């Protein structure tokens, strides 16, 4: 087998939303540490979301992984059980 | 009013509940026990699937969460697999208290030990002033037990000799 | 931090507790596709 480099990309990305200020660290699972989180957003137009940017303060061992999901927002301003996208992110 | 959410991974016939009361009111006081559904945003809804009135005498109490009052409904509650449901407890009297169980706090009968993890991971304790708007308590869950039944071939009653 | 968003937390991914004064540090990328795309492979 051989490798291949995507020269001409099939789309160009642009960072439209960016909240850069940070002050503290929050455990992804605060209510079960011995002895999930979400963040809402919206757009004013029809946009094709291609990727997400996150910042992690610390991670687990090599075998651990985190599930990232995009879920919809219900009429009363809370996340709903519908899932639009899902992926698994390894420790590396 | 207080409430506790739960769910099942299969379809189960709920026959009766188990609750633990720390104190109660006078003889004439009573507590209404309900089972409500859970809405798409993980909160109780106004739909009621079961309801029963528990008089004061039926409510057993105990200072070490040992007494278990059993709650029985007239129609069995059919719980669909994968759907969340919420026990709801309502009473107008101000002299009713229940044992809960909170993370990081010492156990009542074993102060040496502390509740390390979440008490019940798949449920949340709720509180409300009007039984419409519920404030969740992530780190706290009620002390409760749910009983599911399986029906058998035939039943029999024997009456005392006339 | 972000006015149109709210930070949430949950113990079962169903009942979410909002944190109004707090938001995550994050960034969302949007894409605009072009006319063609090309791949090149290493030499044989």
């Amino acid at each position: 087998h051989i490798w291949g480099r995507l020269i001409s990309a099939p789309f160009t990305e642009e960072r439209t939303i960016y909240q850069g200020q940070a002050s503290e660290t929050l455990n992804v699972n605060p209510y079960n540490i011995p002895n999930p989180l979400a963040q809402s957003f919206q757009y004013d137009e029809n946009r094709t979301i291609s990727s997400l940017g996150l910042y992690f303060a610390s991670k687990g061992d090599k075998q651990s992984n985190v599930v990232i999901q995009i879920r919809g927002m219900g009429d009363q301003g809370y996340p709903n059980k519908t899932i639009y996208a899902e992926t698994v992110m390894n420790a590396d | 009013p207080l409430a506790q959410s739960f769910q099942y991974d299969e379809n189960r016939t709920i026959s009766s509940l188990g609750l633990y009361f720390a104190s109660k009111g006078d003889k004439q006081s009573n507590v209404v026990i309900q089972i409500r559904g859970m809405g798409d945003q993980g909160y109780p809804n106004k739909t009621i699937y079961a309801e029963t009135v528990m008089n004061a005498d039926d409510i057993k109490v105990s200072n070490n969460a040992s007494a278990e009052t059993r709650v029985y409904f007239d129609d069995p509650m059919m719980a669909e697999g994968g759907k969340e449901y919420a026990i709801v407890i309502i009473t107008e009297n101000s002299d009713y208290t229940m044992w809960v169980g909170t993370r990081t706090k010492p156990k009542i009968d074993k102060p040496n030990e502390v509740i390390s993890g979440n008490p019940y991971l798949q449920g949340v304790l709720f509180s409300s002033s009007n039984a419409s708007t519920w404030t969740p308590h992530q780190n706290s869950d009620l002390k409760f037990g749910i009983y599911t039944s399986k029906f058998n071939e035939t039943a029999t009653i024997e009456f005392e000799p006339i």
